[PDB]
């Protein structure tokens, strides 16, 4: 219904497990 | 807001985050949640 | 599941009793087979699975606190369901009778709700800036509404087209809430927003600009947050729809309502027929334009009236 109030991670990065945003090259398989 | 723990912002935005479990599916550009 | 066609009773978020198109098999379960190939709502358990599983209940009453997001995204997709068929002769969102599939309880403390293309979440909020969202029919029919410009128009959610993306998702959110005619304004989920704050709502298309959204197209969002403002510059269209069923004066621009029956016929016909992935805010216009002359011919009120109202906010 509205946007979202939220941490996004950067372009070029991603949440791990930790849930850090860390380097997409860092992120395994899955 | 704040979001300081390291490469990421804060925004009032769209649904999906990068995450790299779902990165296969959906990202931050490609998001199929609709609000 | 199949069984038996049953009617149960509930409350739904905001303590108001209904009755609710059940299917009983064992436990009765919130499958409303009344309408089409069905309306089905699941129990997204404060997890975010989808779709979760099949509402099922022991005795075909629901009254706890844990039922009632379920009651109301039950019921009012069933009324977003009837607005489409009496209305404008569509049956369900795909215009061949698509089952309706609805998830509450996802997650925990989510502040929104969402079509992901295939079904409509409701997040149960964080209980002090929303309660659970399917609790405003407004909030029901705009979600529903995405799957039906989904099947028709294709509008991209982003920049101009995801404005009229959303905007016709408030337009009709806002003309199933007036069919239903309990307690129906111009207002966008007044009835899940805030709870310790009266008269206020996520977006108005009254007046834009109470809650800092546009209402001219001199004023809107060209940045990339939000989608590049698809909930934002919205407002330069709601306010556009706004005028054309309710009329009045904005920025010196006098419009002639012509009242809200006209106004989803237009817009009906425009998003089914005229308007495409790439539209922009002058092509809706010179599709309403086109959807009013087709429907009540070139000298009518109802054409100039779209015309006067897409003039208004700036939208040549
Ligand atoms: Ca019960
Ligand atoms: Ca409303
Ligand atoms: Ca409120
Ligand atoms: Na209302
Ligand atoms: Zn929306």
């Amino acid at each position: 219904i509205r946007c979202n109030d939220k941490c996004y991670c950067e372009d070029g990065y991603a949440r791990d497990v930790n849930g850090k945003c860390i380097p997409i090259k860092d992120c395994p398989k899955i | 807001l704040i979001c300081n723990g390291g490469h990421e912002y804060y925004e009032c935005g769209g649904a999906c985050d990068n995450v790299c479990a779902d990165l296969h599916i959906q990202n931050k550009t490609n998001c199929p949640i609709i609000n | 599941i199949t069984g038996t066609s049953t009617v149960g009773v509930g409350r739904g978020v905001l303590g108001d009793q209904k009755n609710i198109n059940t299917t009983y098999s064992t436990y009765y379960y919130l499958q409303d087979n009344t309408r089409g190939n069905g309306i089905f709502t699941y129990d997204a358990k404060y997890r975010t699975t989808l779709p979760g599983s099949l509402w099922a209940d022991a005795d075909n009453q629901f009254f706890a606190s844990y039922d009632a997001p379920a009651v109301d995204a039950h019921y009012y997709a069933g009324v977003t369901y009837d607005y489409y068929k009496n209305v404008h002769n569509r049956l369900s969102y795909d215009g061949n009778n698509a089952a309706i599939r609805s998830s509450v309880h996802y997650s925990q403390g989510y502040n929104n709700a969402f079509w992901n293309g295939s079904q409509m979440v409701y997040g149960d909020g964080d209980g002090q800036t929303f309660i659970p969202l399917s609790g405003g029919i407004d909030v029901v029919a705009h979600e529903l509404t995405h799957a039906v410009t989904d099947y028709t128009a294709g509008l991209i959610y982003q920049n101009e087209s995801g404005a009229i993306n959303e905007a016709i998702s408030d337009i009709f959110g806002t003309l199933v809430e007036f069919y239903a005619n309990k307690n129906p304004d111009w207002e966008i989920g007044e009835d899940v927003y805030t709870p310790g704050i009266s008269g206020d709502s996520l977006r108005s298309m009254s007046d834009p600009a109470k809650y800092g959204d546009p209402d001219h197209y001199s004023k809107r969002y060209t940045g990339t947050q939000d989608n590049g403002g698809v909930h934002i510059n919205s407002g330069i269209i709601n306010k556009a729809a706004y005028l054309i069923s309710q009329g009045g004066t904005h920025y010196g621009v006098s419009v002639v309502g012509i009242g809200r029956d006209k106004l989803g016929k237009i817009f009906y016909r425009a998003l089914t027929q005229y308007l495409t992935p790439t539209s922009n805010f002058s092509q809706l216009r010179a599709a309403a334009v086109q959807s009013a002359t087709d429907l009540y011919g070139s000298t009518s009120q109802e054409v100039a009236s779209v015309k006067q109202a897409f003039d208004a906010v700036g939208v040549k």
